RNA sequence: CAGAAUUCCGUGAAUCAUCGAAUCUUUGAACGCACAUUGCGCCUUUGGGUUCUACCAAAGGCAUGCCUGUUUGAGUGUCAUU
RNA sequence: GGACAUGGGUUAGUCGAUCCUAAGAGAUAGGGAAGCUCCGUAUGAAAGGCACGAUUUUUCGUGCCUAUCGAAAGGG
RNA sequence: UUGGAUAUGCCAUAUAAAGCGCUUUCGAAGAGUCGAGUUGUUUGGGAAUGCAGCUCUAAAUGGGUGGUAAAUUUCAUCUAA
RNA sequence: UUGACCUCAAAUCAGGUAGGACUACGCGCUGAACUUAAGCAUAUCAAUAAGCGCAGGAAAAGAAAAUAACCAUGAUUCCCUCAGUAACGGCGAGUGAAGCGGGAAAAGCUCAAAUUUGAAAUCUGGCAACAUUUCUUUUGUUGUCCGAGUUGUAAUUUCAA
């Protein structure tokens, strides 16, 4: 054959970078980002990215071609084409006057479902049970903050509707394994099907925007998450016979004990833990054998890191050391000559800078 | 000798499967033909070459077939599976709008239509 | 009609999974962040939304990828008489 | 504003084909084949020597098949491994191939499993 | 000429007739670019192997003018909004 | 016997072609011509790229500047 | 395999659509086209039969044609682009 | 700054179409010379051969801006007849139709120019249904969205009114 060209294969075939797949798939920057954060696709390092690179050594994303290619055929890619159609649709009938055509068109604004993406994206359940603890966590980071302009108040109440969902699932099936008290939040711990996931849950606050981050990223990541635990959630129903989406309202270790709770806790926490084993909780309308209350001043009186504590060790605490007013224990995390000569006898065969990795770690 | 109809009451991968083992068979016949074989086997080899054409006759049967039934009631189909009678009629004008009339046409073959008559002797 | 996923499925190969917690809560013992009495004393922290979205950034911003007394040598210099 | 004295035509986007049918009801078999690439081994006196001497087979072959799809087809036909292959048009206007086998296989007992010797 | 056979209690001989299903190599108006070069390319999907960032193979494609529509644009063309 | 008949014979990553351009042929843009076709070869052409960016009112912004064929004695 | 009838069943919203009758009525009718001159070419077409180039270019009972040029006046005939 | 419209582009955009061959007959374009004139230049050959473009099973032409001068006829085409005539021609060689009449065949019509204005009533395409078949290959109907369209798509009228 001929001298081929320098270039024409290898790295420089298999990496591609982030503008040249702009160029290949025709999309936007956003729309990459949202096909990407979609899909599974992120940026992969070459080990010599000088050669991937042409010859240059700026800072650039790689991308696989094989993953840019396999975006090129993505329905999602089509609707977002779509949807810029229906938007110049509408902005013609607002344009012109034409409220009758422009209610026409939004009640026929396309929309898109992620029944695909989320097949290849996890292949069976178990991988998606998996890779859910990260969805949780925001969802029940949002579930909480004010509803704003930016985001859709919609989307705001489908926060709350999956995250009441699975709580109420992880109670009736008793699922619960672990729950932790940590100055972030409370961190539950679950264990289904013999996957392990553990999430974040913040308290209600009045919070504020940090002015600094892009909701269009919490958008598509958030309409990701709700897609991805609906039918999460509703694999977990029809698995245990109860129908999908409900009408919203030591497994023994609380069995025979009837819980009643103050007015200074976190009861969405504390109806969880409890409820998780059995137990049966009353509450003071405007949110007996132990009352749960973590105040001073004032049905055995009791503070709810002795529940805690009983959760994580499966053993009933110290009423007694966790009565009001004592002094708390602390809360564990429940998920937690020749010498100089060898010293100096680093004359290689330790092969390249190896050893140092473990000296310093 | 493959009988076409017991061809076609079998699976594409038996017919697969038989087109590959009646290559081979064709293939050892002509080693023998180029080695020297006998007029028995010199007749065998017609008889093969026009069993893979039969078994590659129904393979295609099946397939066009299946994608007829695909391509039903769909108003484009593949060009290989639309008419071919030839190009000057393709281009003709259909029945339907070659009886095409306007109203004017219409009302008035409808009120004035070619009588059927007779004279008197 | 909003969807509310009707239908199941049965008729991201390394996720980086988060780092856990290291034992830093309201009042451990182990090392002394800050220290609070109470529960109710803590306030909220503001910077919780821009952790996660750090978190979202490197989900799909940052590259995934995926004893020591055998590397010197026995000479046994002990024996060495010089 | 322009620092540039030409005027470049924009980029518009460019869909690609979403045809409404296949122009082409089934797509063809492969139309060269193992079987279709060996037509018969050529069995002359200097074949035969090439055989005991060489480890070389030598075969009829299509026109169209490169020494890739003789090498696969070999392969394929007599899980025997060739590391060689030249090949020639003869003055008749058939390929001809030299299929140098490997060093574990001999030609002779290939030869004598095909029949052809 | 060889050869089979179809028993002759047929789905069946035949260089038979007939023909509504297919096949239809390389070409040629000849259509990826060429062509006294089995020359030179590109796009999508798939597969192969003692070899998997390599190499190879397969299938489907990529001519020009024009028409209806679609999508994406351009303009110190006409203007409103402001 | 260079005749006649039957067979056999030409193996390449490294030798050539293929690649490059020469004189020159030659489509496209355009203009002629009743036409066959003629002229034309960066011309009175919107003649194609490249990089940045948390993602930009989740309807893309910001910069940066010539076909092809034609050599088995040319180049390689 | 077609044809036109028939013998019937069903769908046919004829409020509709159309022919005829007389109107003291109105009545839209095709332009660098007709036409004219001239130059070529054509015809049997002869002070031009058609066609084409160029120059000039209407009209509204108007405009064509009535096979000898022109002006005026009637009479028929047709209704171009 | 958004938009609207006009104009102009681009796409391996959705779906289509054109080329080339045959060319006896058919519609044009272009276009000779030999030859006859006992020479030859107009003429003739000849509105021919060659060249070029474009169709069909026929094509073309066709329902009068047609004849006639009658007691009037009545789209076109072909046949016989007019008629080797009227006419044209170095009035030389030569060329040369039409009306009527007889027959074969016969069939008529469609737009533009009108306010639907008490309602663009019209149409393509996508999608989804049904349906039909020289035909699973053909041909549609209905529904609904986008579009085309008021710089005019339907109905209505065509001088015979």
């Amino acid at each position: 054959a001929r001298v081929k060209q320098k270039g024409k294969a290898g790295a420089a075939r298999i990496y591609i970078t982030r503008n040249q797949a702009l160029k290949k798939l025709q999309l936007t920057l956003a729309d990459f980002r949202r096909i990407c954060i979609l899909k599974g696709v992120y940026p992969r390092e070459p080990k010599n990215k000088k050669k991937a690179n042409k010859g240059s050594t700026a800072p650039v994303t790689f991308y696989y071609t094989k993953d840019i290619q396999y975006l090129l055929h993505e329905p999602i890619v089509q609707k977002f084409r779509e949807y810029k159609v229906f938007a110049r649709k509408l902005s013609k009938a607002l344009g012109k006057g034409e409220l009758e055509t422009a209610k026409r068109l939004e009640a026929r604004k396309p929309t898109y479902s992620l029944d695909h993406i989320i097949k290849e994206r996890y292949p069976t359940f178990h991988d998606a049970l998996k890779d859910i603890d990260d969805a949780l966590s925001m969802l029940f980071l949002f579930s909480t903050m004010p509803v704003t302009d930016k985001i859709g108040a919609a989307t705001v109440a489908n926060c709350e509707r999956l995250c009441a969902e699975f709580q109420h699932y992880v109670i009736r099936s008793n699922s619960l394994r672990k729950a932790f008290l940590s100055i972030k939040g409370i961190y539950y711990q679950a264990e289904i099907f013999g996957e392990q996931i553990t999430w974040i849950v913040p308290y209600k606050f009045a919070q504020s925007v940090p002015t600094d981050v892009d909701f269009r990223i919490m958008h598509t990541f958030l309409e990701f998450y709700q897609a991805l635990m609906g039918f999460v959630n509703f694999k977990l129903y029809n698995t245990l016979g109860l129908r999908y989406p409900p009408k919203i309202d030591n497994t023994s270790l609380f069995s025979n004990f009837t819980f009643f709770l103050s007015r200074e806790v976190p009861r969405f926490s504390l109806e969880f833990v409890i409820r998780a084993f059995g137990g049966k909780v009353g509450w003071d309308p405007i949110l007996i054998t132990h009352h749960i209350c973590d105040r001073p001043h004032i049905r055995i009186y009791i503070q709810p890191q002795w529940v805690y504590d009983s959760i994580n060790k499966g053993i009933l605490e110290r009423t007694d050391l966790y009565a009001c007013g004592a002094t708390l224990p602390p809360h564990l995390s429940p998920f937690v000559k020749e010498e100089k000569e060898a010293k100096e006898l680093s004359k290689m065969m330790m092969s390249n800078k190896q050893r140092k990795l473990y000296s310093k770690l | 000798a493959l009988k076409t109809f017991e061809l076609r009451k079998q699976s594409q991968e038996n017919l697969a499967e038989q087109l590959q083992e009646l290559r081979q068979e064709l293939a050892s016949l002509r080693v023998q033909k180029i080695a020297g074989g006998s007029g028995s086997k010199l007749s065998k080899i017609k008889t093969t070459r026009k069993d893979i054409a039969r078994i590659l006759t129904v393979i295609n049967e099946s397939n066009r077939l299946a994608a007829r039934e695909a391509y039903k009631n769909k108003k484009y189909i593949p060009l290989d599976l639309r008419q071919k009678k030839t190009r000057a009629i393709r281009r003709a004008l259909t029945p339907y709008e070659q009886s095409r009339k306007t109203l004017k046409q219409i009302k008035k073959e409808r009120y004035f239509p070619l009588r059927k008559y007779a004279l008197k002797a | 009609q909003s969807n509310y996923a009707d239908h199941d499925l049965w008729a991201a190969p390394a996720p980086k999974l988060p780092p856990p917690s290291h034992e830093e809560s309201y009042n451990p013992p182990e090392e002394y962040p800050k220290k609070y009495k109470s529960l109710r004393v803590v306030p909220a922290y503001s910077n919780l939304i821009k952790e996660k979205f750090e978190r979202c950034l490197d989900l799909y911003l940052a590259p995934r990828v995926r004893p020591e007394s055998l590397l010197p040598k026995l000479p046994t210099p002990s024996e060495l008489r010089p | 504003v322009r620092t540039s004295t030409t005027f470049r035509r924009p980029k518009t986007l460019q869909l690609s084909r979403k045809p409404k049918y296949a122009r082409k009801s089934v797509a063809h078999a492969p139309r060269l084949d193992e079987y279709k690439i060996i037509v018969n081994p050529i069995n002359s006196e200097s074949a035969m020597k090439k055989i005991e001497d060489d480890n070389t087979l030598v075969f009829h072959v299509h026109l169209k098949a490169n020494k890739f799809t003789i090498k696969e087809a070999v392969r394929k036909l007599y899980s025997v491994e060739p590391v060689k292959i030249n090949t020639l048009i003869r003055p008749n206007g058939t390929k001809k191939a030299f299929v140098k086998l490997s060093a574990d296989a001999d030609a002779l007992d290939v030869a004598n499993r095909i029949g052809f010797l």
